[PDB]
């Protein structure tokens, strides 16, 4: 409506094809593959929006964390509405054992995020471990992130950097995460048909 | 150290003005939010106002004003119209964020604060008077000033044995007394004592 | 500024005890964090916990914060002497920032008595006050006597006490009682008469002109 694509799925904040956007990515980083997407993003004559996994279903992090200055809606901090930015819990960030089953047999849209900060003592400050990960496996692919570390411009105010990923699941498959920190998971997804 | 300074602040009067600056080193300024946060004496912490763009609580609004210079790396707060129950230690304070290179106040927290200056609206100076309690513990009393504080050091002051400094008691005289006493077993030293608003420095060295 | 907070507590070494702050659905219904200060007495604020789980560096691994619905809560495991502060919690409601109204906090000892005569100086200037020390006991309720050749002396005294003291963990009084130097010098005995709980029979200490 006012937005561009991704930010729009990703949900951010600032927005409730479009030729140049004033918002695509309220947080700086990355976009992974913008471009592929784009050919069948199109080709949809349905469509409608569910959750998978809530922010409820963390009990050993701290879910509702990550919102800023870059992402604010209404002049308060706030975040891609569908993805969730997580953050250690009690000093602590245990590694991530999730998995969703797609039990629907109409097929899914999956996205998620790495986050990419300046300093390292900034990251014992969100995630406390100084050395972290991403690693997800859908059936062919198998994705294996790090974050890169030394430091920064001022984009969007922020000097950090936020690269996101997209995938489809298939139906009856899943998805495997794994990370003990610079993760952002999701939170609700996409079901699809294609034209 | 991470230093956060705020100076010059004492005594105004009721419908005063009062501008304190806060000082600053150890960071980026610019990168950073900062606030105001004030404590009444016995009482707890209440969020004035801060900056990154300005906000300020209710109790404050309009006649006080939040304003910060990075190329002076300091920053005032302006408070005109004041009453009385305005006084309260001020704490110039750092605001910090999960989300980083924010200029942000909505929610971030506080993890730096200041050391504090007291603001003291009322009507008129003073200064103390000391006398020693002595020995046949001993120590020397503080007697009728205004306003607070004193601060009270002991043998020029290193000394950091049995010392007990007491709270202020604002007596009947509306002029605040107090004690400091030291603590020893068997058997020369001086208290050494500062009230700054009245440009008083008394030592007094103690015996019997 | 005010969140709710229970006025104080009391525990014990190594024990553990549990710090409320609760709320109502505006403000910690909402989801914004919670954050701790723990500020030692007559010092600035130190940032204790923050995201309401979490706690800078120079902070032990005692301290745990745990957010509940619209209440919170602050937990210490491990005790010790040195934690002994003003606990207050923040947290932010439609902005601005709201506050908790703070939490203060064990071997009996008996208090070291004292009394001091009033100085020289204190004379030729005017009126004349005289102080009664109590050191270092455990615990807080107690009670001083200013008897002057028997008779109980009111009116005449304002006294100060001491937060407990860091490392001992100990208490301590000064009662000062201000007269006028007329008033004053007429009668010879004046005394001071302490009741604590370790007490036996009980403690007078005084002096003559």
């Amino acid at each position: 409506r006012d937005c561009s694509v991704a930010g729009w799925l990703l949900g951010n904040p600032m927005c409730d094809e479009k030729a140049n956007p004033a918002n695509d990515l309220c947080y700086p980083g990355n976009f992974n593959d913008y471009e592929e997407l784009k050919h069948l993003l199109s080709r949809i004559n349905h469509f409608e929006k569910i959750q998978i996994i809530p922010k409820s279903s963390w009990s050993d992090h701290e879910a509702s964390s990550g919102v800023s200055s870059a992402c604010p809606y209404q002049g308060t901090p706030s975040f891609f509405r569908n993805v969730v930015w997580l953050i250690k819990k009690n000093n602590t960030y245990p590694t991530i054992k999730r998995s969703y089953n797609n039990t629907n047999q109409e097929d899914l849209l999956i996205l998620w995020g790495i986050h990419h900060s300046n300093d390292a003592a900034e990251q014992t400050k969100l995630y406390q471990n100084p050395t972290t990960y991403i690693s997800v496996g859908t059936s062919t692919l198998n994705q294996r992130l790090v974050p890169k570390i030394a430091t920064r411009s001022k984009v969007n105010g922020q000097s950090g950097r936020m690269d996101f990923f997209w995938t489809i699941l298939k139906p009856n498959d899943a998805i495997n995460f794994e990370s003990n920190g610079n993760f952002i998971a999701p939170e609700y997804a996409y079901k699809i048909v294609k034209k | 150290e991470v230093q956060l300074l705020e100076s010059g602040g004492g005594l105004v009067q009721p419908g005063g003005s009062l501008r304190v600056s806060c000082t600053n080193s150890g960071f980026t300024f610019s990168n950073y939010a900062m606030s105001w946060v004030r404590q009444a004496p016995g009482k707890g912490l209440e969020w004035v106002s801060a900056i990154s763009g300005t906000y300020y609580a209710d109790s404050v609004k309009g006649r006080f004003t939040i304003s910060r210079d990075n190329s002076k790396n300091t920053m005032y707060l302006q408070m005109n119209s004041l009453r009385a129950e305005d006084t309260a230690v001020y704490y110039c304070v750092r605001d910090d964020s999960y989300d980083g290179g924010g200029h942000y106040g909505l929610h971030n927290w506080f993890d730096s604060w200041g050391q504090g200056t007291l603001v003291t609206v009322s009507s008129s100076t003073k200064g103390p008077s000391v006398f020693p309690l002595a020995p046949s513990a001993l120590g020397c009393l503080v007697k009728d000033y205004f306003p607070e504080p004193v601060t009270v050091s002991w043998n020029s002051g290193a000394l950091t044995s049995g010392v007990h400094t007491f709270p202020a008691v604002l007596q009947s005289s509306g002029l605040y007394s107090l004690s400091s006493v030291v603590t020893v077993p068997s058997s020369t030293y001086i208290c050494n004592v500062n009230h700054k608003p009245s440009n008083t420095k008394v030592d007094k060295k103690v015996e019997p | 500024s005010v969140l709710t907070q229970p006025p104080s507590v009391s525990g014990a070494p190594g024990q553990r005890v549990t710090i409320s702050c609760t709320g109502s659905s505006s403000n910690i219904g909402a989801g914004y964090d919670v954050h701790w200060y723990q500020q030692l007495p007559g010092t600035a604020p130190k940032l204790l916990i923050y995201g309401n789980s979490n706690r800078p560096s120079g902070v032990p691994d005692r301290f745990s914060g745990s957010k509940s619905g619209t209440s919170a809560s602050l937990a210490i495991t491990g005790l010790q002497a040195e934690d002994e502060a003003d606990y207050y919690c923040q947290s932010y409601d439609s902005s601005v920032v709201v506050f908790g109204g703070g939490t203060k906090l064990g071997t009996v000892a008996a208090p070291s008595v004292f009394i001091f005569p009033p100085s020289d100086e204190q004379l030729k200037s005017g009126t004349a006050s005289v102080v009664c020390l109590l050191n270092n006991f455990y615990p807080r309720e107690a009670k001083v006597q200013w008897k002057v050749d028997n008779a109980l002396q009111s009116g005449n005294s304002q006294e100060s006490v001491t937060e407990q003291d860091s490392k001992d963990s100990t208490y301590s009084l000064s009662s000062t009682l201000t007269l006028s130097k007329a008033d004053y010098e007429k009668h010879k005995v004046y005394a001071c008469e302490v009741t604590h709980q370790g007490l036996s029979s009980p403690v007078t200490k005084s002096f003559n002109r």
